C-alpha cells in the first residue's frame, strides 16, 4: 500500500545476487578482482585485518588468472542458434516497419532478438514490452528492471494482473545531467481492461500520470497485459532458474585454485641452490656474500656440503584440481573450448547432439513464441493479420551443404514435397544462396543466355 | 519454496487446540478478513 | 624537459661541450575513503504503519 | 550493491583503461616491454625501494618474452571474415563515387570495412558519419572519438537525441610545424529533426558555430541522425563488451610467468661445478684459481671429493605453466596458434564452426547493418534508390571449391534454384573466376570460339 512504486518481489530480491554474479562473470576478470573478496577466501582472516594482509591479499588476487569460460559459453550458444536469420512467416511489407527498426532506435528485430536470447541464456529471464505512440514500438526489458508482478486468477485463468517494470533514460536537456533518470511504468488489469502509467522522478519528488487505456486499431481495448516475460524455462512471470550457475560456480572454483597454484609457481617455481653443510667462516673467507654460477665460473665448498637444486615438481595437487575442474566444465555440456588433442569419432556424436542442444532449443523455442506473441499485439495495434510467426533459427550444428545434400534438396523440389521457398531457406541456410526468392524468380524468369 | 518440506518423522506436535472458528466453520460470526492499514487504530463514525 | 636542448656551437673552434642526462618526473593520483554511518531501518516501525522496509 | 538504486555507469571513462590496454596488446612487444609495470608486478617492494633493486627489475623485465598471440589471432579473425570481397545489392554506375573513395580519400569502401571490423574484433565498438559536404561522405569514427551521446525515449521510441565525437585533423600552416587541430560535432535531435554545428577551440578559445539542418535531396529534414555505432554485441549506443578481453588477460599472464622462466634459464640454465669437499690449500697448491675442463686436460682432487655439474632439470612448474596458459588461450577458441602436433577428424570441426565462429559472424552481421544505414543514408542524400545492401562474408573457414561442389553449382543453376549472380559469386567465392557477370556475359553473347 501507501503508492511504494519501487518495490521488488522477495522471490526477485533473493535473485539479484545470482543474477549479479552471472552478469559480473559475462563481464570479464576486472569485475571479478574487483569484487574478489566475494569469490575467494582469504587464506588467513586475522592478517585480512591488518593493512599488510590487505596488501598481500591484493598481490595473492592481482596474480590469479580468470579462465572465462562462461562468456564464450554464452558467445557459442548465440553463435549456434543465431546462425543466418530467423525466419518472418506472413506478409512482410506490411511489417517492414518493426523488423527494421524494432523500437524507434534503428535496431533491427534479429539483433533484439539476438539480445533477448542471451540474456535468456546468461540469467534465463527478460522481458518483452509492445507499447503504441503513428506506429507501435517492441522493447526490450532487461532481467533486473522488472519489479513486479502478480497472478490473480479470474474465472480460473492465469491472468497477469499487475506488473511494474523500470524505464531507463538520459532526459533530453541542455545541461550536462550526471544523474541517470528513472521511469518506473506501472501496467493493470482491471475486469479485463488493460491500463497504464508512468511514475517519474525529480528533486525527490514522484510525479503520477493519469490512467490512459490504450486500444487497438478497431478499439475494444485490452483483455490482457501486452507484455511476455521470457525464460529459459517457460514464458511466465516465475522465475527461472539461469542455465548458467553450474558453469559460473565452476569457474569461480578454478580461478581460486588458479590463484593458489600462480602463489605457488611465483614462490616456489625458481630454482635455489640451497647449500648446506656450510659455516659462516667459509662463506666470509671466500665467498665473500656472493656466488656466481654461470657455466665459466666454479665454487669450491667445504668438506660435506652438497648443494641441492630444489623447486616445486610438476603435476601438482592444486594443478590436478584445475585440469579436474576444466575438464568438469567441459563435462556439463557448455560449447565452451575446443580440444585439439582430444577426438570425437563422427556419427557417434550424433546420438548425444539432441542432449547438448536441449538449452539451445529451449530458449530458441522461448524467444521465438515471445516475438511471435509480441507481433501478435502489435498487429492488434495497427488491425492487421493475426496468423504470423517469427521463428528462430532451430535447426542447430549448422554447416555448408555438401554436393550431394544440394543435390537432395533441390530433387526434393522437383517433387512436389519442398516448397520453393522452403528450398531457398535451405540453399541459404547451407550458404549457397544470398538473393531474395522473389530477386531470383523475376532474374531467371527470363529466357536463358544460351 | 521451502527449503525442506515436513516428512513423516517431522510431525511436530501441531496444537492441541482447534482454531478453525472463522466464518463458515463459524457461521460469520467471527470473520478474519485481511486489510492493512496504517497508525495504531481505525476509526470509523456513522449518525446515532 | 631538457633546458639547454640547444646550444650554440662554433664550426671553427674544436672544443668540449658537457653531457646531459633524461630526467622523470612522477604524477599522483591520491586515493581517498569515504563511507557511511550505520542508519538504524527497523522494519517494525514501516510496517506499523503501511510501508514497507 | 543495490542497482534499482541510482547508479550512472555509461561513458567512455569507464573503458579507456582497457581500450588503451587492447591498443598496446595490439602494437605488440615494444609497447608491452615498454609499460612492463602494470602487467609485472615487482618481485618486492622492499627491493624495489633500492636503486640496486630498480636495476634487477630491469634485468628482469628485458629478458622477458612477449607472446603476442592477441595481435595473430584479431590478424586470422579479420582475415577469415574478409575473405574476397563484400556483395554490393544495387545499382553500381551510380553508386561508384561511393565504392570507389568512401570518404574522399581514394580509400575504397572495403577498405574502410575492414578497417570498422578491425576496430569492432579488437575493442568492440566504433562509430559511421555521414554528412552532407558535391558529394556525401561516410566517415569511420573511433572508439575513442565518440565523446557523449544521451537516449530520451520520444513517443515511445528510443531515440539517441544527441552524439558528440572528436573530429581530428593536421594543421597545414605556412611551414610545415606540426601542430594538431580538434574539432568537436555535435549532432542533436531536437523535436524530430536532425541538426548539427561544429566546436572549434583555436589557440584555446571554443568558438561556436550557428546551427544547421542538412536536408535530403528533395527536402524534408531528417527524422533520424546519419551516426550509427557499431560493436561486437550490437548496433546500440551502450557500450559494447570488447570481444579479446580474456584473452588479452591470458596474454599478460604468460608474459609474466616468461619473464619469470626466462630469469630462471639465465640464471640457473648453464651447469656448474660445485667442486665439494674441498680446501684452500689444496687450491693455491694444484689449481691455482684455474680450472681446465676440456677433456684434453683432468683436475685431480683431494680424498672425499663430489665434483657435480647442477642445473635446473626441465618441465619445471613454471614450464608447466606456461604450456597451461598456452593451452588455455588456444582452448578460449582463438585462431592464435596453428599448433602441426594436433590432429582432428575432418567432419567435427564442421560440428564445432558454428560455435567456433560466433564472434566472428556477430562482428560480420554488424559491421553489414552497419554499412547499409550508411548506403542507405547516403543514398537518401543524393535521393537515390533505398533497397541497397553491402553485407560482409557470411561463410567462414573459406576453401577452393571442389570440382564436385564445381559440377553441383552448374547443375544447380541450370535448374531454377541458383540464379546467374549467385552462381557466379559462389563460384568467386571458391577461387575458380576473377572477371565479373556482366562482363562474362559480354565475352559469351557469340559462338563457341573453336
Amino acid at each position: 500500500d501507501s503508492n511504494n512504486i519501487k518495490y521488488v518481489r522477495e522471490d526477485a530480491k533473493k535473485m539479484h545476487k545470482l543474477w549479479a554474479h552471472i552478469r559480473m562473470a559475462m563481464e570479464g576478470s576486472r569485475a571479478i578482482k574487483d569484487n574478489a573478496k566475494e569469490f575467494v577466501p582469504h587464506p588467513d582472516n586475522t592478517k585480512a585485518t591488518t593493512p599488510e594482509g590487505v596488501a598481500r591479499y591484493k598481490a595473492y588476487i592481482e596474480r590469479a588468472v580468470w579462465y572465462g569460460a562462461s562468456a564464450n559459453t554464452v558467445d557459442g550458444m548465440l553463435g549456434q542458434i543465431f546462425a543466418r536469420d530467423p525466419v518472418f512467416t506472413g506478409p512482410e511489407d506490411k511489417f517492414d516497419m518493426l523488423i527494421n527498426d524494432v523500437d524507434g532506435s534503428g535496431l533491427s528485430i534479429h539483433q533484439q532478438a539476438r539480445d533477448s536470447a542471451e540474456d535468456a541464456l546468461s540469467l534465463g529471464r527478460g522481458g518483452l514490452f509492445v507499447d503504441y505512440s503513428a506506429r507501435p514500438y517492441i522493447k526490450f526489458i532487461a532481467a533486473e528492471d522488472i519489479l513486479n508482478w502478480r497472478e490473480r486468477w479470474v474465472n480460473g485463468a492465469k491472468r497477469t494482473t499487475l506488473l511494474v517494470f523500470r524505464e531507463e533514460s538520459d532526459a533530453d536537456d541542455d545541461g550536462y545531467q550526471i544523474y541517470k533518470e528513472e521511469v518506473w511504468r506501472e501496467l493493470r488489469l482491471v475486469d479485463g481492461t488493460y491500463w497504464q502509467r508512468t511514475w517519474r522522478e525529480n528533486d525527490g519528488q514522484l510525479y503520477v500520470d493519469d490512467w490512459i487505456s490504450p486500444t487497438k486499431a478497431d478499439g475494444s481495448q485490452f483483455d490482457e497485459i501486452p507484455f511476455v516475460i521470457f525464460g529459459s524455462k517457460n514464458n511466465d512471470p516465475t522465475i527461472d532458474m539461469p542455465p548458467m550457475r553450474d558453469l559460473v560456480e565452476l569457474n569461480i572454483a578454478h580461478f581460486r585454485n588458479s590463484a593458489d597454484y600462480e602463489e605457488a609457481c611465483f614462490i616456489c617455481g625458481q630454482p635455489t641452490l640451497f647449500l648446506s653443510g656450510l659455516t659462516e667462516h667459509w662463506v666470509k673467507n671466500v665467498l665473500g656474500g656472493a656466488v656466481v654460477i654461470g657455466s665459466r665460473d666454479a665454487v669450491p665448498l667445504p668438506v660435506n656440503a652438497k648443494p641441492e637444486l630444489l623447486q616445486a615438481e610438476g603435476n601438482g595437487m592444486v594443478k590436478e584440481a584445475m585440469d579436474q575442474k576444466e575438464r568438469q566444465m567441459v563435462a556439463l555440456g557448455a560449447k565452451l573450448i575446443d580440444s585439439d588433442k582430444t577426438q570425437r569419432t563422427f556419427g557417434e556424436a550424433s546420438m548425444e547432439a539432441a542432449a547438448q542442444n536441449s538449452v539451445l532449443s529451449r530458449v530458441s523455442k522461448n524467444v521465438s513464441d515471445a516475438y511471435t506473441k509480441a507481433l501478435r499485439w502489435a498487429a492488434m495495434f495497427l488491425g492487421l493479420d493475426e496468423k504470423i510467426e517469427y521463428e528462430l533459427n532451430s535447426d542447430f550444428d549448422i554447416n555448408k551443404m555438401s554436393p550431394e545434400e544440394l543435390a537432395a534438396v533441390i530433387s526434393a523440389w522437383q517433387s512436389n514435397a519442398i516448397s520453393f521457398t522452403e528450398m531457398r531457406w535451405q540453399i541459404k541456410k547451407g550458404g549457397r544462396a544470398y538473393l531474395e526468392d522473389e530477386d531470383m524468380r523475376n532474374e531467371s524468369e527470363q529466357d536463358d543466355p544460351l | 519454496q521451502v527449503f525442506n518440506d515436513w516428512a513423516y518423522k517431522t510431525m511436530s506436535e501441531v496444537l492441541d487446540q482447534q482454531v478453525e472458528l472463522f466464518n463458515g466453520a463459524t457461521r460469520g460470526a467471527i470473520i478474519l478478513r485481511s486489510a492493512g492499514n496504517t497508525g495504531d487504530l481505525s476509526e470509523a463514525a456513522f449518525w446515532a | 624537459k631538457i633546458q639547454g636542448l640547444v646550444r650554440p656551437r662554433d664550426p671553427y673552434s674544436n672544443a668540449d661541450v658537457a653531457a646531459k642526462d633524461l630526467r622523470q618526473l612522477v604524477d599522483n593520483t591520491i586515493k581517498v575513503a569515504s563511507g557511511t554511518p550505520p542508519i538504524n531501518i527497523p522494519p517494525s516501525m514501516l510496517r506499523w504503519i503501511q510501508k514497507n522496509p
